[PDB]
């Protein structure tokens, strides 16, 4: 909380990089070394339209945020707070410059992602979540919009505005965040005050939801009405589309089902998730010993794979323009091109909020008289 | 300048810019204009030696 | 010594090449060949070599012979300079006529004559409009004077130069024929903007900021005074349109001169390397470089006996642009200037091979090399392979003199610091920042007490008796007297608005200090200054603007008096926004700049001051009674409008028996009562009656046009709808907008306001105007009314009444909302898209690629022939215009959107197959087939007839409009199936699609 003169004579602002609800991010340089950085200027007065209780609570919130982010600093995959400057009207928070935007624009441009980058991002997120849980700190705000990408595909968590310390033996009873990412425990806290509380399970549910939306391309739960969406979430009857996931492995789908569990106790932890065979890999080892049955099994598996590879290659179908006449959605290239073209035509009506979402573009429902039955 | 001693030199430079220094008229301009159009005295003995 | 021999040889070469045709008495060289004419640009450019060799002689003379040689060369230079100045001064009437309004008929002649300094041609036989020549003339005049060489003799010529400065000061918004005297890309010359002219003008205006023409022995009135707003406007224009020469040429090689030795006016050197690499990779040839693509000058076709090119340049002027080594000899100087030597050697070696030796064995630069008339087909398949031959005039003094100067510079006899005493080589040096000083004053004692109550210490208008504060219009009326002469019929500088860049600096008038408030706090011009939010917004943008450039010496100074209208309703406290802004520029951070506050006493010792010397002394009576007795502002406005239109444009109403009350006086008095109630229900109504005009509207229009954009004023349909494709004068613009708005009066004001809103918006966020090619104010207005009606669920009249009552901040907010883009849901969005016809980014390219493999695309009778693809390129504008016109035949927005979807699905489906359809495609038939398939599928499912409804005039189900594009039940699948079926219908029983 040094004087503003130090910031004025040490950092020189530059052009705007982005805008927010009440803050804008600008580029700055460090005069001694000419190192680029990003500074977040927060107007605690809110342009003078804030009653002083609002100013006081915003100042308390930002002080809590800075002193909770002070401890976490050190992890390579987390945002680094380089300098802090405080005035009676403005806060200057200096972080690392990333380069590009966060996950929303990337996913919108690429429509859907493959498993190769998915494995890496999920591994990094699980490591970060495990480290955060080890430090007895919770976040409750995993959204794709709070994860930034570097030029080398590096992710680090940011926007900890809702993070708070959790004393052991305590059970929080507060409700916050986007309803689509709300775990059933939080909503149960909403209706009923007798429920004890929640914990890291909401974090696992959020991880499952973001994994689902990056894989399928649409959120697992979404509807035009909030009440029906909440009932949809409470029911916990997420379904798999038929002509959408016919080219994905069984292990990934099993992991999908394992992440999303209604019972809080049965939900998998970060350590348990990291031990799944999906992340299994080998470098080198020479202590493989077993019975002759093991040798026969391994040789049979090798022969079976060698035989099956050719048959799997042979299972390709031609273009079948007649099938295109009947149904073009069956073919994967036709589906991907139709999807990408629909996205580029209608690409500037996908933004923040429940009013507009990616799920509003796809219509897998058979639009007919069955739309009459909606709810009670 | 050496810190607080920087005031009298400012006053002297301002007075010099004004045009008069204790009843003496003064002119200020860039060196290139002054050197141009002026008689320059020649020392050519070194070339002979 | 060796230097003496080399300089003697160079002098001999120059004498044998250029000085042999100096043509004394007049002092003007002929413009080469047997043409018997004198072009200004060539005459100006032909003296640089002589000037450089004379300066080289002067420093090393030390002897009577060399001193005399330098004297003779200098007197030849001044003789030519005076001879060229005589041509300008003999035609003061045309300059005076051009000073008001812009036209080609009152423009100066571009080709002067030999002895007696007469005219050779009239005003309708040549292109007499070249700002570049005049600008470059003034630039070298300034450099010549700064070197220490007298050109000017009489003080009247100073007045003429001052008038000519105003003559060229409007180059950023005045279209010109161009340097090549050929107008736009094609012939039938139409005046159009180019970057070269403004790039040349900026440096010329910058050079004469303070340079006195009388040398070191001048007087109180010897310096040419120039503004600074025009320079920054020109810099913004050139930055916006640097990569492309104009809107019709992808690139012109003449941009090198702007970004090289003459008239350095460019920033952000990355653009410099970008344009250099682009010109190298696009215009480089074998024995020279081309001016621009598709120029037919001096070609074995075209029938050179004829002009006014017929629109048949399909392939007759492709890859046969001849050559121009002038741009090559520019490269050697550009390289040798700053720090480059290896490139200089490479370019010298390249240019030495293309040289020709004539009489006495001296260098000679040919004009161009022409392709042989027989080897033309080979070049079309193997460009830049067939040898060329010299052809045409080749005593080219321009390139020869430039090459001589470059060689002299490379030899090392002269230093780069001697050619430009003003040090124009350091334009790429960054400037860190500036600090802005702001002073706050109180109008009365009550306001001072109110500010002191909250802890703000200010001072009233009194007690500063040595310092006076006045608005800016009086300052403009003062500046309207500079360079005024009665004997030569010179009216001085015409009236114009001021930027905030001019009012910031202090002024001195007759041993007195004056400060002028910014022009945006003027409530007597327009009503947008009545809103505190916009006051804050324009303060923020203006502080940012001053903090950005500030190319003057000393800190700025801004005065912000606090007015009575800035208080709240009860008049006992300032508004919350004003107090917040005050607390914000306190603590030294407001907007995007550092703001320091204080008192004018401290700012006096450290602030730029300008000394000014040229102001130194040398039954209607029944209706009137009804108006007097009645009340209510509504009937007030109606009766005043009726009286003004019928009998009272200036007639006295005789309402008050002692004072003659004119209708205009009553109307302007009504403003005082209107402003207090904050009723936006008749203020615009009375403003339309008084026909108030917003200042700097032409600046906003030219900023709109400079973004490769087409404007359009008026509601649909044709022919009352217009198209402003070129900048227009203020009076012409006002007349055009009035004619377009007709008698609806308020439409003109609303159009002006929305234009101004776009005007301050594109600068901050030039990203939401993508996916758009043409804007219509009227269409936006109707969309606004429809959106407000839908939001309020009221009738059209109620929606219009609500819209016209909104505060201007509300219009800005709603415009931003709909520009961002943020049954009943899908259909509404499709209607909005069809209204705003937001076609995709690569739409025209895909349309062109599809047209390449088909005979055309018929749309309800009208057909787009495939022959258009060979006479036109996707990059230019005419294809976009034709495509939009073809797609705009249908009035229904949903139809145009579904047509776009169907033609795009045709584009994607054409890639899979490798065949030629050889037939015309009807998109409407494809749409109908897809609709029929969708209806049949829905009927097969079992849906009842109610949901399969039919629109009253479409034949298309509304559920199709409600349907999302993608998905397993989307419209894209139906459109693709219909397109594939139609393709199969006209295919020789074989698809053979592979990918």
């Amino acid at each position: 909380s040094h004087s503003a003169q130090d910031f004025y004579e040490n950092y020189e602002p530059k052009e705007i990089l982005g805008r927010g609800v009440s803050s804008v991010v600008r580029r700055c340089i460090h005069k001694p070394t000419s190192q680029e950085y990003a500074v977040k200027v927060i107007d605690v007065t809110g342009g003078g339209s804030f009653s002083p209780e609002e100013v006081r609570e915003l100042r308390e919130a930002t002080l809590k945020e800075v002193d909770i982010l002070r401890k976490v600093s050190g992890h390579p995959n987390i945002i680094q707070l380089k300098d802090t400057y405080e005035t009676n009207t403005f806060f200057f928070l200096v972080f690392d410059l990333m380069k590009r935007g966060e996950l929303f624009d990337y996913l919108t441009e690429k429509v859907t992602l493959s498993e190769k980058e998915t494995r890496k991002i999920m591994r990094a997120l699980l490591e970060v979540i495990c480290t955060l849980h080890k430090l007895n700190i919770v976040h409750r705000d995993l959204k794709p919009e709070n994860i930034l990408l570097d030029d080398n595909m590096n992710i680090k968590l940011t926007d900890f505005g809702f993070s708070c310390q959790l004393e052991p033996g305590e059970r929080l009873r507060e409700v916050c965040g986007t309803p689509s990412y709300l775990a059933p425990e939080i909503i149960e806290c909403s209706m009923n005050e007798d429920h004890p509380g929640y914990g890291k399970e909401v974090d696992m549910w959020s991880t499952g939801v973001i994994m689902y939306t990056l894989l399928a391309g649409s959120p697992p739960f979404w509807h035009r009405k909030q009440m029906l969406m909440l009932r949809m979430i409470m029911s916990g009857n997420y379904q798999f589309g038929s002509p959408e996931w016919d080219d994905y492995s069984d292990t990934v789908k099993d992991l999908v089902s394992r992440f999303l569990v209604v019972q809080p106790q049965n939900r998998y932890t970060a350590e348990e998730a990291l031990a799944h065979p999906f992340f299994q890999q080998y470098l080198v080892e020479e202590v493989r010993h077993f019975s002759p049955r093991g040798k026969f099994k391994v040789i049979a598996l090798t022969v079976l794979a060698s035989v099956r590879i050719y048959y799997q290659y042979r299972r390709v179908k031609p273009v079948t323009r007649e099938i295109v006449i009947r149904d073009p959605y069956a073919l994967r290239p036709l589906r991907r091109l139709i999807d990408a073209y629909a996205f580029r035509i209608y690409g500037h009506w996908v933004k923040k909020g429940q009013q507009q979402n990616r799920a509003a573009l796809f219509e897998n429902t058979p639009k007919a008289v069955l739309l009459s039955l909606a709810e009670e | 300048i050496r810190g607080s001693r920087f005031n009298p030199i400012l006053d002297m430079l301002a007075a010099l810019k004004k045009g008069i220094i204790g009843g003496v008229k003064v002119h200020v301009d860039r060196l290139q204009t002054l050197i141009s159009g002026a008689v320059v005295e020649q020392l050519d003995f070194l070339r002979i030696s | 010594s060796n230097s003496g021999v080399r300089l003697d040889g160079y002098a001999r070469l120059v004498q044998q090449t250029i000085l042999c045709h100096q043509n004394p008495v007049t002092g003007l060289l002929p413009a080469s060949y047997d043409q018997k004419d004198a072009w200004v640009r060539d005459n100006v450019y032909s003296i640089l070599a002589v000037w450089g060799l004379g300066l080289a002689y002067r420093k090393n003379a030390d002897r009577d012979e060399d001193k005399a040689k330098a004297y003779e060369l200098e007197q030849s230079v001044v003789k030519l300079m005076r001879g060229l100045l005589h041509c300008m001064i003999r035609q003061v009437d045309k300059v005076e006529s051009f000073k008001y309004s812009q036209s080609t008929k009152d423009s100066l002649h571009a080709k002067y004559n030999t002895k007696t300094c007469a005219t050779v041609v009239g005003d309708d036989q040549w292109g007499h409009l070249q700002l570049d020549a005049t600008s470059v003339y003034l630039l070298f005049l300034a450099q010549m004077t700064a070197s220490g060489l007298h050109i000017i003799h009489s003080l009247d010529e100073v007045n003429f130069i001052q008038n000519l400065v105003f003559y060229i000061e409007a180059a950023y918004k005045t279209a010109d024929f161009g340097i090549w005297e050929r107008g736009d890309k094609t012939n039938q010359g139409i005046s159009e903007l180019n970057a070269s002219s403004v790039g040349m003008a900026k440096a010329a205006l910058e050079a004469l900021d303070e340079l006195d023409l009388f040398g070191v022995k001048g007087g109180p009135q010897s310096v040419i005074h120039v503004l600074a707003d025009e320079v920054q406007h020109c810099q913004s224009i050139l930055n916006s349109l640097l990569p492309r020469a104009s809107t019709s040429k992808e690139v012109d090689a003449s941009l090198l001169s702007v970004v090289s030795f003459p008239a350095f006016a460019v920033e952000d050197s990355q653009l410099v390397e970008l344009t250099k690499q682009e010109i190298i990779t696009k215009l480089q040839g074998r024995y020279g470089c081309c001016r621009f693509l598709r120029d037919g000058y001096k070609t074995p076709k075209e029938d050179p006996n004829r002009l006014y090119y017929e629109p048949a340049e399909l392939k007759l002027f492709e890859n046969i642009e001849c050559e121009w080594p002038l741009f090559w000899t520019y490269f050697i100087l550009d390289g040798v200037f700053s720090g480059n030597a290896e490139q200089v050697q490479e370019y010298k070696e390249a240019l030495e091979a293309v040289l020709i030796k004539g009489k006495n064995g001296v260098p000679l630069l040919p004009e161009l090399y022409s392709v042989p008339p027989d080897r033309v087909d080979e070049e079309y398949q193997n460009p830049h392979t067939v040898d060329r031959v010299p052809m045409g005039k080749l005593p080219h003094m321009w390139g020869q003199s430039l090459y001589i100067l470059g060689s002299l510079m490379a030899e090392g006899f002269l230093a780069p610091g001697e050619i430009d005493p003003l040090n124009r080589r350091f334009s790429t040096v960054p400037k860190p920042d500036v600090v802005v000083q702001v002073s706050i004053l109180a109008e009365t004692e009550e306001i001072k007490t109110i500010l002191k109550d909250k802890g703000i210490y200010v001072e009233t208008i009194a007690e500063v008796y040595p310092i006076r504060v006045q608005p800016a219009r009086i300052l403009s009326h003062i500046y309207s007297s500079l360079g005024c002469n009665n004997r030569m019929k010179l009216s001085g500088r015409p009236y114009r608005h001021m930027g905030v860049l001019g009012t910031s600096k202090l002024y001195d008038i007759r041993k007195t200090i004056f400060t002028f408030t910014p022009q945006f706090i003027d409530q007597q011009q327009f009503y947008l200054a009545l809103d505190n939010k916009m006051i804050v917004e324009m303060l923020r943008t203006d502080l940012s603007y001053l903090c950005s450039r500030w190319r003057m010496t000393g800190q700025p100074t801004i005065t912000f008096p606090i007015s009575h209208s800035m208080l709240d309703e009860d008049g006992t406290s300032l508004n919350s926004s004003i107090l917040a802004a005050l607390r914000k520029m306190q603590d030294g951070y407001f907007g995007g700049a550092r703001v320091q506050t204080g008192k004018l006493s401290e700012f006096l010792t450290t602030s730029c001051c300008t000394h000014l010397s040229f102001m130194d002394p040398g039954d209607f009576k029944a209706l009137v009674l009804q108006l007097k007795e009645t009340s209510s502002l509504q009937e007030q406005a109606d009766i005043l409008y009726m009286l003004y239109t019928m009998k009272g444009p200036d007639w006295n109403t005789e309402l008050y028996n002692e004072r003659s009350a004119t209708v205009r006086e009553l109307l302007t008095e009504l403003y005082g009562k209107v402003g207090e109630i904050r009723h936006w229900g008749l203020i615009r109504y009375i403003s339309g009656i008084l026909r108030k005009k917003v200042e700097a509207l032409d600046e906003a229009c030219t900023d709109l046009l400079s973004h490769q954009k087409h404007l359009t004023v008026g509601l649909p349909p044709e022919p009352r709808e217009k198209t402003i494709s070129a900048p227009l004068p203020y009076e012409a613009l006002t007349q055009l907008i009035d004619e377009a708005s007709e008698g609806d009066m308020s439409i003109s004001i609303l159009t002006q306001e929305i234009m101004v809103y776009l005007a301050m918006y594109m600068r901050t966020q030039p990203g939401l105007f993508a996916e758009m090619f043409r804007l219509r104010i009227g269409l936006i207005i109707q969309v606004m009314a429809t959106e407000l009606a839908h939001s309020l669920r009221c009738s059209a009249e109620e929606a219009t009444e609500g819209l016209m009552n909104l505060s201007p901040s509300a219009m800005k907010n709603l415009l931003h909302h709909i520009l961002s883009g943020k049954q009943g849901q899908w259909q509404r969005r499709r209607r909005l898209d069809g209204a705003l016809n937001r076609v995709p980014v690569g739409f025209y390219q895909k349309v062109w690629k599809v047209l390449q493999k088909c005979h055309g695309l018929s749309v309800e009778g009208f057909v787009l022939p495939s022959s258009t693809t060979r006479e036109m390129t996707p990059g230019e504008i005419k294809f976009s215009v034709h495509v939009e016109s073809v797609l705009n035949r249908v009035p229904q927005p949903e139809y145009r959107q579904l047509l776009v979807e169907a033609i795009l699905v045709l584009t994607m489906l054409a890639d899979i197959e490798i065949h030629s359809i050889g037939s015309i495609i009807a998109v409407e038939k494809i749409v109908h087939i897809a609709n029929d398939l969708f209806l049949q599928e829905q009927k097969t499912l079992g849906a009842d007839d109610t949901m399969l409804a039919k629109d009253p005039a479409s034949g298309i189900c509304t559920l199709l409009y409600d349907s999302a594009p993608s998905g397993r039940f989307g419209t894209m699948t139906y459109l693709s199936k219909a397109a594939a079926t139609y393709v199969q219908e006209f295919l020789p029983h074989s698809i053979c699609a592979m990918q």
